[PDB]
């Protein structure tokens, strides 16, 4: 439930980083992952069309 | 008959130290103190008239650091006279203490009488010899499913309950109290609050008082107005109240210390008072002993019908198990109950996550001869299963419910039907540990027999 | 007597100081500068002076008090404004003409020169006397009539002497007791230490709310006259709204509003707003400071000030406590006092505990909420009291996982959880409702059975519906909103109404300044029969969209439930909330 | 294109929840983890040289 | 006779006592508490007691023994439990007739009433005897039988007079050596300073396996008999129950096991199981607690006696490792005796080092490590015992970066590493398999090749298994098993049936309570021929979800596996383990076909 | 500060006090602190850096009795570019805003490297009304800053999700983006832009969306202004 990271403030700064990392990829992640399914849902519609 | 009582009919006066050198913090420095003792209880008369009580820590020559429990705060040198009673801390116990509420320094607040003394124990008590020692092997039938199945309580367990701030700990512990008996055939409850609120004292009294167990039982109430360097007496007087009613009287105790975690943080309070070391998180590097000295006076001895089951209410800061107090404790006590925000907020009644929950006297104390032949392997199994319930919970959160197999899906129902049926209770509901094992096979039962790898064949042949 | 000896800043070292306590108040230099004695080797008395310490030269007098920091308790408390050391910042700029605060200024703490008008009380020359008993009610204000003076919790004896009825002002004796040597002469003040609690004689559990007037705070996290809440009080988030609301349209007889670390403008803003309040109590219009007592507490105050305002606030709380009054304390910036606290701690160099905290911060935290309760106060007559903290936490580095922040909120039973999202979102008063939490509904039971007995239920089915929104809403944003049942639809459509309606309670407006509990409990009836309506027609198997259509009429009656006026109150507004319960019901089945 | 929408619509939404369930937990223990140990070596060495 | 000046917690600096050595051992007021000198100021010199501090008064006298901290070796140990200064507990309780240990009670530490049936070894009169020497045995108990009676190191001479064989106490004289013209007076038992190690003749390189019992311990991660071992793990790991195990079911002739901050119910356990147990080896069924002695110093004892307990423990060991036995002296917790230290150094004032643990842990953890190993005894006739050290050291907040951990690691060879994620959900022992290691596995070599030659090989496939599946494993906890090759599910399948079956041993149940080397050896080649059995299956074209369905009969046997009784015996269970393989094959092969 | 109460209290005029390098006069506060025997606190900055840093912030504001005023610009120097820090922390707690300088915003070469998003000042409704400045402040800002959070979130969305797949306002926002921080942010050291020709700028840049779209402002500001 954690990482085996060296506590210092090197590695909390890179931690840190990580962290601000991931949470802006799981939001544009996220917001990808909506438009892609508005599109889907169009392909969907044009398939039963 | 009793020789106790000649040394009793003796006199000694007692040496009145004006001569006060100094004070600092909660320590209060005498001098020219006449052969000082290492824990002599003195009696610090504040210049108001107060007197505070306190004992000594450190003796140099002609010199005692006095720390006072009511706190330093009004103390003169010139007007604060300070008498060495010339023995340690030593509660007045009788049988009937019991059916009396007592302060945090067991001075009487029922109203009532001062306790009509029959002996005069010393607080600090003294380890149980090892091989006076009986391994505790009789099942407690606590009536909670959770904590006699998943788990399992002896006669001289010491588990705690490990819990955050908000978490039902209280009510768990009045129903284990109100529910706790042999499985084949009372409790004195001793209660120690260190540090409650008043609604968690006025709620504990008032559910003994209803229950009925407050005629046999002896509270030691220290609340969050009570000074807080007490904290550390409170429950040495209630383990003594209760090392007396258990091993020199003969009565099965409870013992329930609620929030030892304010007890802790009393300790790294008088710690940090001091130049002691920091340990982890600020606590004292001595608070594993202090801990040990607190819980290992439970337990059963040889020759003598008593035991003590010591229930100590943890309240974990960030609900994390690896913090100082619910480590230690750990390491001390002999399992915990494992109290959960997760399963609070879920819903469940109790929210007891059994999964960090231990229990070491289940080995011996269940079996064929306790209880039926089946619990162990049982227990085992609903472990084995309700980790992989959690774990395919946790699959089916990251990759959807799609991906998870057969497997995974069976645990996963056994998962919501182990916690909305088997874990939840009511308030007041008592399962007989039989019934409770029925219910965990039923839940087993969710199951294929080839599943259940933890079950031995015969059992498994014989109970499914 | 005592002297200087050593000053390497706030400490000072004060020699042929033999007698003097601790903890004790020692004015130190030639301008009496106030500081506690912080601890004693032999004749020597470590004293951490609290104002500036700059000038004090060895050989400077140390007069000793010889009693503890103290609240000076007595008539004149109420429209002050003071500090954490309790000094009139009113009368300091009268008296020294100055915008800022003279080193060493020791006005009185309360007005000496006002006259008091007295009426002795049924004690009588010659009657036994006993802390806390009342001997006398001084009529100070219009919202605060018969300020009940009270004999100090400590003394008690004989009467010896008793001063009639008139005009005295609060330095000269009015009563006199003897108690083994007639020693005693009580003015119509007394000072109290502060942290000593005051004393009462049983300590009740607190049963009657708090209604605030927020609908959300005194419906869904309900507060009771003499528990002890939380609130985030960042910036942008309502603080304003919930400090105000609970000063003006509050149950309490007095208001003890402490800063203890607010920043300079903050504290502007508060003591420009509070004495333009007014409160409605009478038929005439009179503010709201007449029963509201403010420690304002810069950061420039002494930190011993700023650690010690809570602790003084307190006091005064439990004070008019004693009186037999419902008291509402507002505890603004607590972190800024574990702060303050932490300050301090350093400056001895005591062992840090977590995140730097004192050890034992989270003790004195506990202890500082337990003195917080229902009590029936000391001595006779019999009253019952109350004091309510509500302490906005303010975390340090806008992070709950601080040492006092987690303290506070183990401690405090009740979060009412500000929102700056939703606060942000143009919303009142910004409550977020999936965090904010009371653990007073379970006392409150009773109340509610005895007054409006379906209200529990009411706020339970309301935050059933709320979650039961939020889930949906989240998997309308996983999925299609269309693939939603009927039910969810209903769900969603009467959440949201509640949210606008019942929860968007807007201050300024005349008609939901304050909300009455008969109305907040009259709105929930009519939400939740509402409620009951849609999904009774759902069930009946008519189109949620028809249903709808055919219902906005009620729904509009609903959302105007908001816009009946409080002002006619009682049956006035019951009686119209009757009427729009029978409208629901017809047109709901008329509909089917 | 639906059957190539559909798979990559399928592995981003895993990987979202992968995240926000595995990555974003993970590195908020391991923060609060090193906050604490740095914590106690500060603690450490100001009882050091308290002595 | 010197006066005490402070009375601070479990120090007591004693004034007006010129003259007292460092770790001298002093008698610390007028109830005689135990303690050893710890500084030396002058005059003063600060002591650290065995006892509780409380009711010490300053001006009470502190006698100067004169010696050290000495254990007494000799028979009667054996089977008897002890309290770190080595008081026999069975002896205080009979004398006390209390529950509770008295402050300063001074029993022997062993019995002088009892008389021992000695036998005069092959050392005569006037034959010259060296340190060490074997000069007769007495009858301890019918498991420790010719506890062979070892004249004291730094003991050398002439024999002038030697006893005959008879009934003899403790205090009679047994033998009396001429040394420059004086003569010494030896008997059954001799003290010995526990600081100073025993002396050997060559400590020698450890070649046999610890035999724990635990599958994974003996397979994976094994011990050998004088090889230093760790155990770090949170609570509830399951550090004390393989102690346990270890003692009760290990191959060592004598099992020293000591408790330093271990709860008091474990010892009670120990000293209600252990009886009831029986040990198979001596040609005869006889109880363990004949070959298991106590050193207990429950948690709520004095702090100071941790590091006596732990002392008193290897100095048995040592002992009994002179007499040829080959021991395993068992620490409850090098951790709480560093915490003991810890408390001792905050006491006295020093410098707090890392975390607080004196500067000195390290050291003194690693002299501790280094009493053990295999070695010639000192004297003829010559003799090779060894002491293994299975020590259970438990970190503070079950993290693996404590300094005592460190410092235990740093010294020891063998790490039995335990998660506590497996440690919930009752995956006993919780030995976490990726940080886990053993250093012996090449001297292991030798003994695999003469005993079980496939053992490396089937180890090094199982471990290999292992580490692909938590790779696996990580990979499909990112992103799902879909994108996981046929071989990549059957890795995993195997990888957790071994878990689930192989590794996970129940110590509590009649079947997995003590897995035999040989079970384990068979076990291990059941599981790997069932990974390579479906390895080939699959490799040869058969779908694995078909090939699974198919030989869920097998997979189940495999499983079952570790109920066979070790109690059977190794020919009946090994042909029960042949015919398993035999039917596997066969059903593996109907599948494929 | 001692200048400044001078001035602004005893002359009655305004003062705004420019503090610099407040990293530097903690790291002065150490050294003088470790001159005595002080434990350092948390980061060795002494345990009253909070006390030091609330007297000389505090020095300012305005009073009743005197027409008078000082401001105070503290300007830190973040050390690692983290608000932990203890400097940073404190002086947000005790002061009444943050502008924030941006490395980001720097190495694109733009003068002054200030980005709006973490800089707020929380007293801004007072000193942006009618009477003061001109009346479509406030709702500008507010417009300005819900636009440039818009067009950072686009400046990420497109390399994720392609050019063309934005939208409109997403697109329109991208716009807005590039023409605000090129020419709004970007100052010359020494162009003086007085508050209504900054308004003015921003009204330039918020033309580009047609009046449906501007929502924070009110309707009336709106169809005045635009
Ligand atoms: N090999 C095993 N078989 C069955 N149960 C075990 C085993 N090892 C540990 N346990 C269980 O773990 C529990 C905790 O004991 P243990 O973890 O050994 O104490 P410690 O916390 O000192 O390590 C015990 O109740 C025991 O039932
Ligand atoms: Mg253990």
């Amino acid at each position: 439930n954690r990482e085996q990271v060296f506590p210092t403030r090197m590695t909390l700064g890179l931690m840190k980083t990580k962290l601000k990392g991931a949470n802006q990829g799981y939001s544009l992640l996220k917001r990808k992952s909506e438009a892609l399914t508005k599109r889907f849902r169009d392909i969907t519609k044009r398939i039963d069309d | 008959n009793k020789k106790a009582v000649e040394q009793g009919f003796n006199v000694k006066p007692r040496l009145n130290y004006n001569t006060v050198s100094g004070v600092n913090g909660p320590l209060v420095i005498l001098e020219k103190v006449k052969f000082p003792r290492y824990n002599e209880i003195v009696n610090l008369t504040l210049p108001d008239g107060t007197v505070r009580q306190g004992q000594v820590l450190e003796i140099r020559g002609d010199r005692a650091i006095v720390q006072v429990f009511e706190g330093t705060s009004g103390i003169d040198v010139k007007k604060t006279t300070v008498e060495f009673t010339g023995e340690s801390l030593r509660i007045p116990v009788s049988e009937d203490m019991l059916g009396r509420i007592f302060d945090g320094s067991g001075r009487p607040i029922d109203n009532g009488p001062k306790v009509f003394a029959e002996d005069y124990l010393d607080i600090n008590g003294s380890p149980i010899n090892p091989y006076a020692r009986i391994y505790p092997e009789e099942m407690i039938s606590t009536g909670v499913s959770a904590i006699d199945t998943m788990n399992s309580i002896a006669r001289g367990q010491k588990i705690p309950i490990f819990s955050a701030s908000g978490l039902p700990h209280n009510e768990i512990a009045a129903q284990i109290c109100r529910q706790a008996g042999l499985v084949r055939p009372n409790f004195s409850i001793v209660f120690a609050a260190m540090g409650v609120n008043l609604e968690t004292a006025r709620f504990f009294k008032q559910d003994f008082e209803e229950n009925g167990s407050l005629e046999r039982t002896s509270l030691f109430l220290n609340l969050a107005n009570d000074p807080t360097i007490e904290r550390i007496i409170t429950p040495r007087l209630a383990l003594t109240t209760a090392e007396y009613l258990a091993y020199q009287t003969e009565r099965h105790v409870l013992t329930i210390l609620t929030d030892m975690s304010s007890y802790a943080d009393a300790l790294r309070e008088v710690s940090a008072a001091r130049e002691e070391v920091p340990g982890r998180r600020g606590y004292p590097g001595y608070m594993y002993t202090d801990l040990s000295t607190i819980y290992e006076r439970a337990g059963r001895v040889e020759g003598r019908n008593g035991s003590i089951t010591q229930i100590p209410i943890l309240t974990m800061p960030n609900d994390d198990i690896t913090h100082p107090i619910p480590d230690l404790t750990g390491y001390i006590t002999e399992g915990q109950i494992f109290v959960d925000r997760q399963l609070h907020n879920k819903g469940i009644y109790p929210p007891i996550n059994v999964l960090p929950s231990l229990s070491r006297l289940m080995k011996s104390a269940i079996g064929e001869g306790m209880t039926r032949k089946d619990h162990g392997d049982v227990s085992n199994q609903l472990y084995a299963k309700y980790a992989i319930g959690k774990d395919a919970a946790a699959m089916k959160a990251v990759v959807g419910e799609e991906a998870l197999s057969i497997e995974d899906k069976l645990s996963l129902e056994f998962l919501e039907k182990f916690e909305k049926t088997f874990i939840t209770q009511g308030a007041y509901e008592d399962r007989t540990v039989f019934e409770s094992l029925d219910q965990a096979w039923s839940l087993l039962r969710i199951y294929p027999k080839e599943m259940l790898n933890r079950i031995s064949p015969k059992i498994l042949d014989e109970f499914y | 007597y005592g002297a200087i000896y050593s000053v390497s800043g706030p400490v000072v070292i004060a020699e042929n100081m033999i007698g003097c306590a601790m903890y004790e108040l020692v004015k130190v230099g030639h301008d009496n500068l106030v500081g506690e004695v912080i601890r004693i080797d032999g004749d020597k008395a470590t004293i951490q002076v609290y104002e500036e310490t700059a000038g004090l030269t060895v050989g400077d007098p140390v007069l000793r008090t010889g009693k503890p920091l103290s609240v000076e308790l007595g008539p004149g408390l109420m429209e002050t404004i003071y500090d954490g050391i309790q000094r009139p910042l009113k009368a300091i700029k009268e008296e020294s003409q100055s915008i800022y605060i003279p080193r060493g200024i020791d006005t009185p703490a309360l007005d000496r020169t006002i006259k008091w008008q007295f009426t002795p009380g049924k004690f009588q020359v010659g009657d036994h006397i006993s802390g806390g008993d009342i001997y006398g009610s001084v009529f100070e204000n219009s919202l605060i009539s018969s300020h009940k003076i009270l004999l100090p919790p400590r003394s008690r004896g004989t009467i010896t002497w008793i001063a009639p009825a008139g005009e005295y002002t609060l330095d000269e004796k009015i009563l006199e007791v003897e108690f083994d040597g007639k020693k005693s002469d009580f003015t119509l003040y007394h000072t109290w230490p502060v942290r000593v609690p005051r004393p009462v004689t049983e300590k009740l559990s607190a049963d009657y709310p708090l209604l605030t007037g927020q609908r959300v705070l005194d419906a869904l996290f309900p507060c009771v006259q003499g528990g002890t809440t939380c609130i985030p009080g960042a910036f942008g988030c309502g603080k304003t709204v919930i400090s105000q609301s609970l000063s003006k349209y509050s149950n309490s007889d007095a208001i003890i509003y402490v800063g203890c670390g607010e920043r300079g403008n903050e504290m502007a803003e508060v003591l420009m707003e509070f004495p333009e309040l007014y409160t409605e109590m009478s038929g005439t219009k009179e503010p709201i400071m007449k029963r509201t007592t403010l420690v304002a507490n810069t950061s420039n105050m002494p930190v011993a000030a700023r650690e010690a305002s809570i602790y003084t606030g307190i006091t005064l709380a439990e004070y008019f406590r004693d009186q037999g009054k419902n008291v509402s304390m507002i505890a603004d910036s607590s972190s800024r006092w574990a702060e303050a606290l932490r300050e301090i701690s350093g400056r001895l160099g005591e062992m840090p505990a977590d995140q730097g905290f004192p050890a034992y911060l989270g003790a004195k935290l506990a202890s500082f909420y337990e003195r917080a309760g229902k009590a029936v106060a000391l001595g006779s007559p019999d009253r019952t009291g109350s004091v309510s903290i509500v302490a906005a936490v303010s975390p340090a580095g806008g992070d709950f996982s601080d040492p006092v922040t987690t303290a506070t909120l183990g401690i405090t039973q009740v979060f009412w959880g500000l929102d700056k999202k939703l606060a942000q979102r143009k919303h009142f008063p910004s409550i977020n409702t999936s965090v904010s939490y009371s653990k007073y509904t379970n006392v409150l039971n009773k109340f509610y059975d005895s007054n409006y007995p379906e209200f529990p239920v009411l706020r339970d089915r309301m935050k059933e519906i709320l979650s039961n929104a939020e889930e949906l809403e989240q998997v309308v944003q996983l999925v299609g909103k269309s693939a939603l049942s009927d039910s969810d639809k209903i769900t969603l459509d009467v959440a949201t109404l509640i949210k606008e309606d019942f929860l968007q309670q807007n201050g300024y407006s005349t008609y939901d300044a304050f909300c009455p509990i008969w109305k907040t409990f009259d709105m929930m009836r009519a939400f939740i029969s509402y409620h009951d309506e849609a999904q009774k027609a759902v069930a009946n198997g008519a189109n949620w969209s028809k249903l709808a259509d055919s219902t906005g009429d009620v729904k509009h009656a609903v959302s105007s439930s908001k816009f009946f006026e409080p002002s006619r109150g009682e049956k006035e507004v019951h009686g119209e909330f009757e009427k729009l319960l029978s409208t629901m019901q017809e047109r709901f089945a008329e509909s089917t | 294109a639906f059957i190539i929408l559909d798979e990559v619509i399928k592995v981003t939404n895993r990987r979202v929840n992968a995240i926000e369930h595995v990555i974003i937990p993970r590195t908020e223990n391991t923060i609060a983890y090193i906050n604490s140990e740095l914590d106690e070596l500060d603690r450490e060495e100001f009882y050091r040289l308290k002595k």
